[PDB]
C-alpha cells in the first residue's frame, strides 16, 4: 500500500484498477479571481490557470506605460524647449508673461 | 423545413437548437451522440504462434550410402554422417567402419495449442466512422445511425440527414497491427516471407490450418553423440514468446480521448475528438404556426443565484405574463451558458425557475422565451469541490472568463497621452509661427 | 517483392532488390468488377443509393 499523486488536465482522465470497470475523473478551477467591487489579488486565480497568456498581457501593460510615459514626455519637453528657447526669457523676469501660464 | 448546425464529438451530451421562421413557433432541437464507432479497412496478413519442431525417426543404412535430399517443410533441413554404430537395448543394431551411415532431418508445425493462443498481422488503413444519434424535435424522437461522410444519409423514419466529414482525423491504429486473444498491440511486424531467428512472427501461415507454412529459425543439426541412437538438434526460441515477455501495453491503455476498442470488427468506440457539421430536414406538419403559439408580455430575468461549477450549477428566474396557454421552448442564445431543460407548462402571468452551466463566471448572456428575449447579466462563483469525471466542459473556452472588473481596470488603464503630444505639437507649430513674427 | 526487406528463397540465396524506383498503379482507389472484367469508377459508399 502506497499513494500516488497524478495529475489531472482540465479536458479528462482515465483511472484504472484492480479487476473491474475504471472510472473517468475530470477537473475544473476553483482559485479565487473574481472580485467583490473591491481592490482584490484576482492575479492569482489568472496565474493558477494558464500561466501563459496571464503575464504577458502584464509586460504589454508596462509596455504600453512606458510608451505613453516617454512619448509625452519627450513631445511635452521639446515643445517648452521650443516655445522659450528663441523668447530667449530668465525666470522671475517681466518678459515671461506667457510663462505666466506655461510652468 | 431545412436546418444545418455543427456540433463536437462527444457522447451523451444533448446539444439544444433552434429553428426560427415566421408565422411559426421555434421548434427546439435536442441532438445526442450515442454512441461512436470508428470502424478501418483491415487486411490480414499471416498467423503467428509458438511452434513445434519434429524429429522424425532417422534413415539409417546397414553399410550403405545415403543422401541429403530436399522437401517442402517449413524450415525443412536434412544432414547425413558415416562410421557410426548406433545402439539399442536388444544390442548394437549394426556396425560397420565405414559403410555405416545415418541420415537426420527436421522440421517445424504450429503447436496443437495455437489454434487457440495464435496471434495474427493485420495491415489497417483508411479509418472510417459510423455514428449513432438520437434527435428529438418537438416530442418526435428518432434513433439514426450513420457514417460521416458527407454522401451518405442513414435511415431514421425516412429522414435523410448528412454530417460531416469529420474537422479532422484520429486514428490510433497503426498502419500495421497485432491481435492476439481480443488484445490489440500496436507493431510492426514484418513482411510475409520475411522472417528472422529469435524475432517475432518466425512462423508464418495465410491459415490458422494451412497445409503451407514457412519460417526460418536456424535450425542446425548436430553430429551423433557417442554410442547412443538420437537426434541432437539446434535451434533458437520462439520469438512469440519472446514477444510476450516485451510485447509492451496494451492499446486500450494508450489510445487517446478514451477510445474502447474491440477485436472481431477491429473497431473503436465511444472515443471523442474534433467537431462535425451536420444537415437536416424536417417535414412542415412538426412546425407549428405562431398563433396556435402562447404569446408573452413583459418577461423580466432574475438571478436567483449562480455559482460557477462544472454540473448545472447555475440558476435563474423568470416571470412572464401571457395572453394564452401551452408550451414554449426556452434557448441560450449566447454559447457561453447552455440550459439544462427545453420546455415547461406556460401561465397568464406565472413565474419558473431553470437550470443552466457555463463556460464562463461572468453570466452576461441573452436567453429567448416562445419567441421573444430577455437580457441576463451577473457574477458566478467558482466552486470549491474541483475533482470530478461527470459532464464538463459542455461549451469550450473563448477567453470570455475575463470579469467585467478585470475589462473596468483595463479600459481606464491604457493611456492616451498622444493625445497630449498632438496638441503639444500644434501649440509648437503656432509658437514657432509666433516666434517667426520677431 | 520488391520490398528491401525480404529476400526470395531459391538456393537459399537470399538476393534483395527494390524498393521500386517510382510507383505506378493503374487501378484507382475504388473500381468496379463484373465477369472476368475490371473498370475504373467511382462507385458511392455503402448505404447510400
Ligand atoms: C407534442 O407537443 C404537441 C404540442 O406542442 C402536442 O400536440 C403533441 O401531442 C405532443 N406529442 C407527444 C407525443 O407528446
Amino acid at each position: 500500500t502506497t499513494s500516488r499523486n497524478f495529475s489531472v488536465g482540465r479536458e479528462g482522465l482515465e483511472y484504472v484498477w484492480g479487476n473491474h470497470e475504471p472510472v473517468r475523473v475530470w477537473a475544473q478551477e476553483s482559485a479565487p479571481g473574481d472580485p467583490h467591487g473591491w481592490p482584490h489579488e484576482i492575479i492569482i486565480h489568472y496565474y493558477h490557470r494558464h500561466p501563459v497568456y496571464t503575464v504577458i498581457v502584464l509586460c504589454g501593460v508596462a509596455l504600453a506605460i512606458l510608451v505613453g510615459t516617454a512619448s509625452s514626455a519627450a513631445c511635452i519637453a521639446k515643445a517648452r524647449r521650443d516655445c522659450l528657447t528663441p523668447y530667449a526669457l530668465a525666470p522671475n523676469a517681466t518678459v515671461p508673461t506667457a510663462l505666466a501660464v506655461l510652468c | 423545413f431545412e436546418h444545418a448546425t455543427t456540433v463536437p464529438n462527444v457522447p451523451g451530451i444533448p446539444y439544444k437548437a433552434l429553428v426560427e421562421r415566421a408565422g411559426y413557433a421555434p421548434l427546439n432541437l435536442e441532438i445526442t451522440v450515442v454512441s461512436s464507432e470508428l470502424t478501418p479497412s483491415t487486411n490480414k496478413e499471416y498467423v503467428t504462434c509458438k511452434f513445434h519442431t519434429v524429429v522424425p525417426s532417422p534413415q539409417v543404412k546397414c553399410c550403405g550410402s545415403l543422401e541429403c535430399k530436399a522437401s517442402s517443410k517449413a524450415d525443412y533441413t536434412c544432414r547425413v554422417f558415416g562410421g557410426v554404430y548406433p545402439f539399442m537395448w536388444g544390442g548394437a543394431q549394426c556396425f560397420c567402419d565405414s559403410e555405416n551411415t545415418q541420415l537426420s532431418e527436421a522440421y517445424v508445425e504450429f503447436a496443437p495449442d495455437c489454434t487457440i493462443d495464435h496471434a495474427v498481422a493485420l495491415k489497417v488503413h483508411t479509418a472510417a466512422l459510423k455514428v449513432g444519434l438520437r434527435i428529438v424535435y418537438g416530442n418526435t424522437t428518432a434513433r439514426l445511425d450513420t457514417f460521416v461522410n458527407g454522401v451518405t444519409p442513414g435511415s431514421s423514419r425516412d429522414l435523410k440527414v448528412i454530417a460531416g466529414p469529420i474537422s479532422a482525423a484520429f486514428s490510433p491504429f497503426d498502419h500495421k497491427v497485432v491481435i492476439r486473444k481480443g488484445l490489440v498491440y500496436n507493431y510492426d511486424f514484418p513482411e510475409y516471407g520475411a522472417m528472422n531467428p529469435g524475432a517475432f512472427g518466425d512462423i508464418q501461415a495465410s491459415s490458422l490450418d494451412a497445409t503451407d507454412i514457412v519460417a526460418r529459425t536456424d535450425i542446425r543439426l548436430l553430429k551423433p553423440s557417442v554410442k547412443n541412437i538420437h537426434v541432437p538438434y539446434t535451434q533458437a526460441v520462439s520469438g512469440y514468446e519472446m514477444w510476450k515477455n516485451n510485447s509492451g501495453r496494451p492499446l486500450q491503455e494508450t489510445a487517446p480521448f478514451g477510445c474502447k476498442i474491440e477485436v472481431e470488427p477491429l473497431r473503436a468506440t465511444n472515443c471523442a475528438y474534433g467537431h462535425i457539421p451536420i444537415s437536416i430536414d424536417i417535414p412542415d406538419a412538426a412546425f407549428v404556426r405562431s398563433s396556435e403559439s402562447p404569446t408573452i408580455l413583459e418577461v423580466s430575468c432574475t438571478v436567483a443565484d449562480c455559482i460557477y461549477s462544472a454540473d448545472f450549477g447555475g440558476s435563474l428566474t423568470l416571470q412572464y405574463k401571457a395572453n394564452r396557454e401551452g408550451h414554449c421552448p426556452v434557448h441560450s442564445h449566447s454559447t457561453t451558458a447552455v440550459l439544462k431543460e427545453a420546455t415547461t407548462h406556460v401561465t397568464a402571468t406565472g413565474s419558473i425557475t431553470l437550470h443552466f452551466s457555463t463556460s464562463s463566471p461572468q453570466a452576461n448572456f441573452i436567453v429567448s422565451l416562445c419567441g421573444k428575449k430577455t437580457t441576463c447579466n451577473a457574477e458566478c462563483k467558482p466552486p470549491a469541490d474541483h475533482i470530478i469525471g461527470e459532464p464538463h466542459k459542455v461549451d469550450q473556452e473563448f477567453q470570455a472568463a475575463v470579469s467585467k472588473t478585470s475589462w473596468n481596470w483595463l479600459l481606464a488603464l491604457f493611456g492616451g497621452a498622444s493625445s497630449l503630444i498632438v496638441v503639444g505639437l500644434i501649440v509648437l507649430v503656432c509658437s514657432s509661427m509666433l516666434i517667426n513674427t520677431r
